[PDB]
């Protein structure tokens, strides 16, 4: 609760190019909300809302990210879960700043990887029929994805 | 082709010398290491000047001049 | 035939092996810990690979990197980078990489890696990209809780034990000690804490049954459908007055809590007690088409043998309570007369009571996998002769011991517990001799 005061302070100052509208529940700094804007298709047509849930033992135990906005991705569960090794159990380092994790989630969004997916069906489609994928995720961003911020 | 000479520090600390070109893809480098030291390009992580050298770009994108040093680190476990 | 060592004693005998292996290799002592634990502590095999080539693959495969050796190249508030607090440099200590962190955060990190999802041997500096190991010294120096220090001292030495044929841990939960024998003989050992476990398999001492069979039993119960039914021995009802009765002690010889229905019966079979031991009464024996009826008949057969094993389970745990009441039946009795020869004869009796119960549990395991042979019915008799002898010895040390005088407890119990072990004697002598001729399997 002392480090989170300085981390969230660093985001509001230097600013995050891929992360906007960082609004959190006050007093209780265990749950965060934010809106992600990818830079590359088929997702660069909308914006998706994530929710961070820092556990009590932060930063000696890593947070958990869940997608509130539905998304078409092989490494993202339908509920919103995400397999990310940089916040996994046997990999988590307490020095890892939060903004460091977000930019590591952006890479998974921009360039997915199907070798270890959460939805194998979409993982097959991304590797075999790319054009069918970039069209489904295109239509899936338009329907469920929220609008991109102005500037 | 005597266009670029770079150094890479291995896991055991030994620093081997590679020869490449300024317009060489970064993926090409991760392959030469495999033929040289036997580490697959999946189990590799290249660090220069602090930030990670992901595969997909080229040597020219990073300010990597001749006679530069490059570090080889392990990649994250079981994702 | 028995030697018990401490956790650190093993670690000393292991770090000495790490030292001699290392001086030809010249690798940080933390690294060589991994490499040998990778080669299953075959010292010669790591030598060969190192005397050959292809080391970067070995380092990559074992996920371990050497640090830049520090040899080449004080009271100020520098900010910490894990908690963002201001402490003097006296508080910060870091590994070979130069990542200095406050000893406070170090203690939480090191402990949360040992105590949570176990990190065996492979803790690294907690600085993002840093993957350099944490030496044993800087763990023992930064941790105060000895229970953590003892667990870490078990993790980093675990590989050295299992890979050694003459070493085995003790199944005790928080006891981190090792038994060393001259050769694996599937014999029981003392743990320095009263744990008598089979050195071969690693479970409790299974005198009648073989090691491989008991493993199949536990695995069968844990896997499917049996982890839910084993909680059924809590309460039953009187087979005559139909009042709900809850079993308290280890003895099965129930007697209804009713002045109008003083019926004495059996907890397992719900039959009257007096006939137990007669010629024409068996509550330990089974002795009982389509393919669907073939499976349901074999399932109820398991429930017959599993219910016996699970009942003697809780009944053994209920008979460990006697040890607390034996010391209340060893003081004033030593106060009255003849101290500390008549009181140790009373503990040797309850020691046999719990021993005949432990072997009784495994009696049904060995019996479940038996083919109905000419030696099966002979064995069943030695089982019923022991199961009854135990219920008498356990029944006396739960009700009939207080209502007696001291001039009688001496001869009462001594005749009981020595007869009770005489039935375990003939039972074990039978199956051991029957083992030598291969007279019963499956
Ligand atoms: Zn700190
Ligand atoms: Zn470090
Ligand atoms: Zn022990
Ligand atoms: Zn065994
Ligand atoms: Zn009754
Ligand atoms: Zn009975």
């Amino acid at each position: 609760s002392r480090r989170l005061m300085k981390e969230l302070e660093e985001i509001r100052k230097s600013g995050m190019k891929n992360f906007r509208n960082i609004q959190v529940d006050e007093a209780n700094l265990l749950t965060w909300q934010g809106l992600i804007v990818p830079d590359n298709p088929p997702y660069d047509k909308g914006a998706f809302r994530i929710e961070i849930n820092f556990p009590a033992e932060y930063p000696f135990k890593p947070p958990k990210i869940t997608f509130k906005t539905k998304i078409y991705h092989p490494n993202i569960d339908e509920k919103g879960q995400v397999k990310l090794p940089v916040i996994s159990a046997e990999n988590w380092k307490p020095a890892t700043k939060t903004d460091q994790v977000i930019q590591s989630l952006i890479a998974l969004v921009n360039d997915p990887q199907p070798e270890h997916p959460l939805r194998a069906d979409l993982a097959e489609e991304y590797s075999k029929d790319r054009k069918k994928f970039c069209k489904n995720a295109e239509e899936f961003t338009k329907k469920y994805g929220e609008k991109r911020p102005v500037d | 082709g005597s266009h670029m000479q770079i150094f890479v520090r291995t896991l055991t600390g030994r620093t081997i010398t590679l020869e490449v070109e300024s317009s060489d893809t970064i993926d090409n480098v991760r392959a030469r290491i495999q033929d040289r030291e036997g580490i697959p390009p999946d189990q590799q992580r290249l660090i220069f000047a602090g930030r990670q050298l992901e595969d997909g770009r080229t040597l020219a994108d990073y300010n990597i001049q001749r006679e530069s040093t490059l570090h080889l680190v392990l990649r994250l476990r079981g994702g | 035939r028995y030697e018990v060592l401490t956790a650190e004693q093993i670690l000393q005998h292991m770090v000495e092996c790490i030292r001699e292996v290392n001086e030809v290799i010249q690798n940080p002592a933390t690294i060589t810990r991994i490499l040998l634990s990778h080669f299953n502590w075959d010292k010669e095999k790591l030598m060969e690979r190192y005397f050959d080539g292809n080391l970067e693959k070995l380092f990559a495969e074992c996920h371990v990197i050497n640090p830049s050796k520090k040899s080449r190249t004080s009271a100020q508030d520098m900010p910490c980078q894990i908690c963002y607090l201001n402490y003097p440099n006296s508080y910060f200590t870091g590994l070979e990489c130069g990542h200095k962190f406050c000893m406070q955060c170090w203690s939480e990190y090191l402990t949360t890696k040992i105590m949570e999802e176990g990190m065996g041997q492979t803790i690294s500096c907690p600085a993002h990209g840093c993957d350099i190991l944490v030496d044993d010294n800087t763990v023992m120096r930064l941790i105060t809780d000895s229970k953590v220090k003892l667990k870490y001292q078990h993790l980093i030495t675990n590989s050295f034990v299992e890979c050694n044929r003459l070493l085995k841990w003790c199944p005790a939960p928080d006891c981190h000690h090792v038994v060393k024998v001259q050769y694996p003989d599937a014999k029981p050992v003392r743990c320095k804490c009263g744990r008598q476990f089979c050195f071969n398999c690693g479970e409790n001492w299974h005198d009648p049954v073989k090691c491989k069979w008991l493993k199949k039993w536990i695995k069968k119960c844990d896997d499917d459908s049996e982890t839910s039914n084993w909680i059924a021995a809590n309460t039953k009802e009187c087979p005559k007055c139909h009042v709900t009765i809850e079993k308290d002690g280890g003895c099965n010889h129930m007697v209804c809590r009713n002045q109008n229905c003083k019926a004495e019966f059996c907890w397992v079979c719900l039959g009257p007690w007096e006939p137990h031991g007669s010629a024409w009464y068996n509550c330990n024996r089974y002795n009982e088409r389509d393919a669907q009826e073939r499976s349901r008949a074999a399932l109820q057969r398991y429930l017959f043998y599993c219910n016996r094993y699970m009942n003697h389970m809780q009944s053994l745990r209920f008979e460990h309570k006697l040890y607390a009441q034996v010391k209340q039946k060893m003081e004033e009795m030593q106060q009255h007369n003849m101290s500390w020869i008549e009181v140790q004869f009373l503990k040797k009796a309850v020691d046999v009571l719990c021993q005949c119960r432990a072997t009784l549990m495994y009696t049904y395991v060995f019996a479940f996998y038996l083919k109905k042979n000419n030696q099966s019915i002979i064995f069943e008799n030695n089982q019923a002769d022991l199961e009854n002898a135990t219920e008498v010895l356990s029944g006396y040390l739960e009700r009939d011991i207080s209502q007696d005088s001291l001039q009688d407890i001496k001869q009462k119990v001594q005749d009981k517990y020595r007869y009770c072990e005489s039935r375990r004697r003939v039972l074990l002598q039978h199956v051991h001799e029957g083992y030598e001729k291969d007279l019963w399997e499956y």
